[PDB]
RNA sequence: GGUGCAGAUCCCGGCGGUAGUAACAGCGAAGGGGGGUGAGAAUCCCCCUCGCCGGAAGGGCAAGGGUUUCCCGGCAACGUUCGUCAGCCGGGAGUUAGCGUCCUAAGGUAGGGCCUAAUAGGUACCUACCGAAAGGGAAAGGGGUUAACAUUCCCCUGCCUCCCGGGUAGGUGCGGUAACGCAAGCCAGACUCCUGACGGAUUGGGGUAGGGAGAGUAGGACCACCGUCCUACCCAAGCACUCAAGCCCUUGGAGAGCCGUAACGGUGAGAAGAGGGCGAAGGUGUGAUGGGCCUUCCGUUAGGAGGGUUCUCCUGAUCCCUAGUCCCCAUGAAAAGGGAGUCUGGAACGAUCCCGGGAGACCGUACCUAGAACCGACACUGGUGCCCGGGUGAGAAGCCCAAGGCGUCUGAGGGGUAACCCAGGCUAGGGAACUCGGCAAAUUAGCCCCGUAACUUCGGGAGAAGGGGUGCCUAUCGUGGUUUAACAAAGCCACGAUAGGUCGCAGUGACCAGAGGGACCUGACUGUUUAAUAAAAACAUAGGUCCCCGCUAGCCCGAAAGGGUGUG
RNA sequence: AUCUAGUCCGGGGCAGGCUGAAGGUGGGGGAAACCCCACUGGAGGGCCGAAUAGGGGUUCUGACGUGCAAUUCGUUCCCUUG
């Protein structure tokens, strides 16, 4: 009266843990007699051998929260933060990202002929000298 | 630990193997040399006057 | 041949001395034997650390025996 | 089979219209072939893990093509 | 005192001073004797120097070209 | 399993058969209970290779 | 077996000789990093035209070549056009065919 | 030299299925041919031999036939069908 | 008692080898009967020596090791 | 004459009492209901539900055990209970490779020789060989099929090595000035060269797994009212093409400065800018009108017939390749195996090209990797491993829940539950009076900002000290990234600030999470050690100091050959 | 010498953060000597920290002490790029 066959043969006919396996309380007298994979192949199809779809994490809150999360500024301050101050957020890339921007900015000052070679080459020292904070303040700059 | 744990590590290979002669899992691979069949550095057999009390 | 001022810059760390003979077969760290227990050195044992016999022996000293100041001409920092 | 290095840590999902993802493991790079004289990083010779039998794609044309640039080669002709 | 302190306040001021002053000869710009001070000089180690101009190695000091 | 076909590769007295007493042999010796004492298992003993 | 399918026909014009070519795509995706370039594609897909039968330097010796126009669709038919400095042009036409059965 | 002619439960779909034999020869720790071994003892061709060493004793080889042979038939000629 | 520490090392043992392969080689004077020139191809660090050392081609085709001297570079004659 | 027994903590065998007593608790699991089987069911089976684990109780991989794997039938013991059940017993079956074997380091051996009286002794020299299932080392994957193993069997795509058959570049070719590009002869060499082949730190770019977002397509759950969530939406190798750094090729000609970086830097020795070449990962086609994924319906023995399996975007690896740069009194293995270059000789036929054909020993191949498969005498909280989802959250921290697994870390049921013990929680008021000793236990604790003494080796001390804010929601704004994207808009996405309103005792609400300060002694510190009574002031240390010694030295070891500090 | 001691050879690992020496650059103070500030830079037998990431075994002389076991278990510590 133990017929593991019938229950351990299906988890590899659908790919899925054997705990998530069903059987028709009704049609055991019919599924015993199951000797095969052929057997059990054809059984499935004949809604003997019921396979328990996957089921998932419900993540419609997360949603509604990463919205809520991201636009309006809510929980993000900063006193609700576990880390340290970098933590969350590397200077040393905000600082790549900031020296990154305002170069490009300028070379395509200069590849359009917005400024001249020694506009470029003061421009560019102070950049590396931390002069300017922002391309909107570094392109204000440019009116004088 | 000297206890128990002094015993845990002894999965590895008997330093002593099925040496070919004698039939005794004696053969220590290590030392290139069985100590029971005699087989590695005696041509003659490994005999002693003292195998057993006299 | 190369090699000028080679001791100038201090070792600073027994790591370094560690990795200066990592591959030279002296043995390191040294262990001294005045603290080692007698059944191991000449001058081994005593609860009060002390230098057990004149250190300066005859040339026809044994092996094994001949330790501290060997043959010494002179002693003393002068 | 434990964890070695023989293989570089390879997967299957992006190129694929199925639905199963795996592993495989292949081994490591070559480079332009073993020895030392000129030190000089060479070029324009082939070197895959396979070899296409490819006569001269794997050689230049010029006179020690294979061999190595003009840096430091005019002992011998 | 600069570079000194890159332990720490460890194994001594009077150790690190020596150790000091010694460390700035080998990072202080020096002249390649083969193609010329232009470029800057490395020790790699005790002996062993060359800029990334001249690529001319040479038999150096510990720490002095 | 990489055994190194010295013990697998050998095969009876050596990694095989700790087998259990003929069944028609039982009937000829007429024998109360018969038994192999040779009789060993993989989990309270240790095959002397 | 696969479902529906982007067939492309480019019609390259350059000097008098008129060129098409014939490859498809599987995912919408591909298109447009195809078109990203299209200078290493296209100019592999006509050395493959040379390989494929015959005949050399058929416009190989373009140099760079400018892009192309902006991707258009209708018909949900994309299209677009592709110049390249003087005397050299293709034209891009795509179809989405079902494969059925 | 050919000894027997193994029957299991698993044997018999190959027999059918894939037309093959599970036939186990001598110990003898060198083949070249286990091949040319069955056509003068059965005028068949071969496709393919493997190499088993079965714990209890005895060396295991799959030998499959060419189309043109139904090993079926030879094994009826043998008779264990 | 048991043998000093200076006595261990008389055994020969592993603890007192050193690892020569990661050593360039033995830097000893090639031998030469008469007289020849050569050229200083590449200079290398040899663990256990305190002291660089030169690769030197031999203008008859040899290779030989010497300990580097002062004021030497690659490609000058000797 | 082995000779008469109560002992000798005698020996051996049997059985007493303590006695149905201890234990079958303690390391965070837990079952309940209904049905079935069978004599017999808390323990076995079927269904549903539920709790727990969930950087491990999951997944895959060794040495070892050796059938522990599977099928069929059983329960006297074997299982800490029982037992219809099992790793247990009984009856049968079950591992396939053209996609370890080879070479070599530590070393080792065997021989020739140097000693030993001899040797199964040592052996510096020479020779030959052994020495890795994580070193190197020719070449395949995908799907598909049995209860049992599979890159091995069935199909397709291949692929490598060698050997034949035919033509083909070749021996008598080629473009450009070049960087180089390619169907380049052949076989005997000989020599040489060129990855294989080697450390750490740090950083960028480019990739890829895994993931999310939205619409759409089919199914299920959903429901007091809402309509939301999950489900599947995707395919390798090989083959064709492809590029980002770097490094090279022409042209070009610049500084009182230019080029360029994340940074360092580059620049007249040719920078800038133009043209190019060699050229990772990956990616894209093909393979792939075959399967795989879900799913509808009819059939319901036997099968049969359809549907779709899309589109647009985002983050993103500790998984890769690709680069720079720093460190060293540490400079970070060698062979075999490959490939190429050059010169000699040979014959004229003749391929490192493609096309067709043929072949490719032998052996490893089951299972388990450990709270039951290994060892520790056991179905043992000990050790021995190794490698690898979401949210909350810096996080592989804690929590919970995905995948999967489990209710066998194997005895259970009754009860108003006495004392007591071990794990805890909480105690008014006083707050070290207990006490050798504040031991224990408590208090603080995340984060941001402000603010921070004496002293000193000037480097720290230093989260010194101390103070202030921290939630929820309605809005915003700034910054930056990203998509063919200078900027800027659009969608996304992360981060950082502002305003306002508002709730509670509590706003790092749990979880996670320093008590601190002052005086003095000792040890300079990190480190190491008394496995199974001791971690320290005990040892090592960086440094000063002295001694010996010019290689046939000095030092030390053996009988001797000599050995090692000595590739000095 | 499968344990432990040591060495050698070949291999496998250390989630995340913090701190910020040298050097570089730009401001600013004065002709100077050079000094202050800002950023960049990423050195260290440095620091915090993952029960079982890994290591050791510190107090509880905490339970067991005819064991989970002829040396543990739970608490409770220090180390973690050398």
């Amino acid at each position: 009266p133990e017929f593991q066959l019938q229950r351990r043969l299906a988890a590899d006919i659908a790919g899925v843990g054997l705990n998530n396996i069903k059987f028709n309380p009704e049609r055991l007298e019919e599924v015993e007699e199951a000797l095969t994979r052929e057997d059990i192949k054809k059984l499935i199809k004949e809604r003997a051998v019921i396979v328990n779809p996957k089921r998932g994490i419900s993540s419609g809150r997360l949603k509604e929260r990463k919205h809520k999360r991201r636009s309006k500024g809510e929980g993000r301050k900063h006193g609700s933060r576990k880390g340290k101050s970098g933590a969350r957020t590397g200077d040393k890339e905000i600082w790549i990202n900031k020296i990154r921007k305002i170069r490009r900015y300028i070379r395509w000052l200069r590849d359009n002929n917005v400024i001249d070679k020694h506009t470029y080459r003061l421009l560019y020292k102070r950049a590396k000298g931390n002069y300017f904070k922002n391309l909107s303040d570094v392109k204000s700059y440019l009116r004088q | 630990m000297k206890g128990t744990p002094s015993f845990g590590k002894m999965n590895k290979t008997p330093t002593h193997v099925r040496c070919r002669r004698c039939g005794r899992n004696s053969f220590n691979a290590r030392k290139g040399y069985c100590a029971a069949c005699g087989f590695g550095r005696s041509k003659k057999i490994r005999r002693y006057s003292w195998q057993n009390k006299k | 041949i190369a090699g000028g001022g080679f001791v100038e810059k201090p070792l600073l760390k027994a790591g370094n001395n560690y990795w200066k003979y990592r591959v030279r077969a002296v043995k390191w760290p040294v262990v001294r034997g005045v603290a080692m227990n007698a059944v191991s050195h000449p001058h081994g044992g005593g609860l009060h650390q002390s230098v057990s016999r004149p250190s300066t022996v005859s040339r026809n000293a044994p092996p094994g025996r001949k330790v501290g100041h060997i043959a010494s001409r002179r002693t003393g920092r002068r | 089979s434990p964890q070695q290095r023989s293989g570089s840590f390879r997967k299957v999902f992006v190129k694929l219209p199925s639905g199963k993802s795996t592993i495989h493991y292949e081994r490591r790079k070559d480079n332009i072939a073993r020895c030392g004289m000129c030190k000089k990083p060479l070029n324009g010779v082939k070197n895959n893990y396979t070899y296409k039998y490819s006569k001269t794609e794997k050689r230049p044309e010029r006179v020690y093509g294979g061999y190595l640039c003009h840096k430091c080669l005019e002992s011998l002709i | 005192t600069g570079i000194a302190g890159r332990f720490g306040a460890r194994y001594g001021s009077s150790t690190r001073k020596k150790w000091k002053e010694v460390m700035e000869r080998r990072y202080m710009p020096h002249q390649c004797p083969y193609c010329k001070t232009t470029g800057k000089v490395v020790r790699i180690a005790s002996g062993i120097w060359y800029c990334r101009k001249c690529e001319t190695k040479w038999a150096g000091l510990a720490y002095t070209p | 399993k990489h055994k190194s076909l010295g013990k697998k590769l050998r095969l009876g007295k050596a990694l095989k058969r700790n087998s259990p007493i003929p069944a028609w042999v039982i009937i000829k010796t007429q024998a109360e209970i018969r038994f192999n004492p040779l009789r060993r298992n993989w989990r309270r003993n240790n095959l002397k290779v | 077996m696969k479902v529906v399918k982007y067939v492309l026909t480019a019609k390259i014009d350059y000097d008098g000789k008129e060129i098409e070519i014939k490859r498809s795509f599987r995912h919408r995706k591909n298109i447009f990093e195809f078109l990203k370039n299209a200078d290493s594609n296209l100019k592999g897909a006509l050395s493959e035209y040379a390989k494929q039968n015959k005949v050399k330097s058929s416009d190989l010796p373009l140099n760079e070549f400018i892009t192309c126009g902006e991707i258009e669709e209708e018909q949900g038919v994309m299209r677009t056009e592709c110049k390249g400095k003087e005397k050299v042009s293709v034209k891009i036409e795509v179809q989405t065919q079902k494969i059925a059965k | 030299i050919i000894k027997e002619f193994l029957a299991t439960e698993k044997a018999v779909k190959l027999i059918e299925s894939q037309n093959t034999l599970t036939i186990i020869v001598n110990r003898n720790t060198t083949k070249k041919d286990i091949k040319n071994e069955v056509e003068k003892l059965f005028s068949v061709k071969v496709e393919k031999i493997n190499t088993l060493i079965t714990p209890k004793g005895e060396k295991k080889a799959y030998v499959k036939l060419k189309q043109e042979y139904k090993a079926s038939d030879v094994a009826h000629k043998l008779g264990m069908l | 008692g048991k043998k000093l520490l200076q006595q261990r090392a008389g055994r020969g043992g592993i603890n007192f080898r050193s690892p020569s392969w990661r050593r360039v080689g033995p830097a000893r004077y090639p031998n030469i009967e008469g007289d020849h020139k050569g050229k200083i191809i590449d200079i290398l660090h040899n663990p256990g020596v305190t002291a660089p050392v030169v690769k030197v081609k031999l203008d008859n085709g040899l290779q030989f090791y010497i300990p580097a001297v002062q004021g030497v570079a690659v490609g000058q004659e000797i």
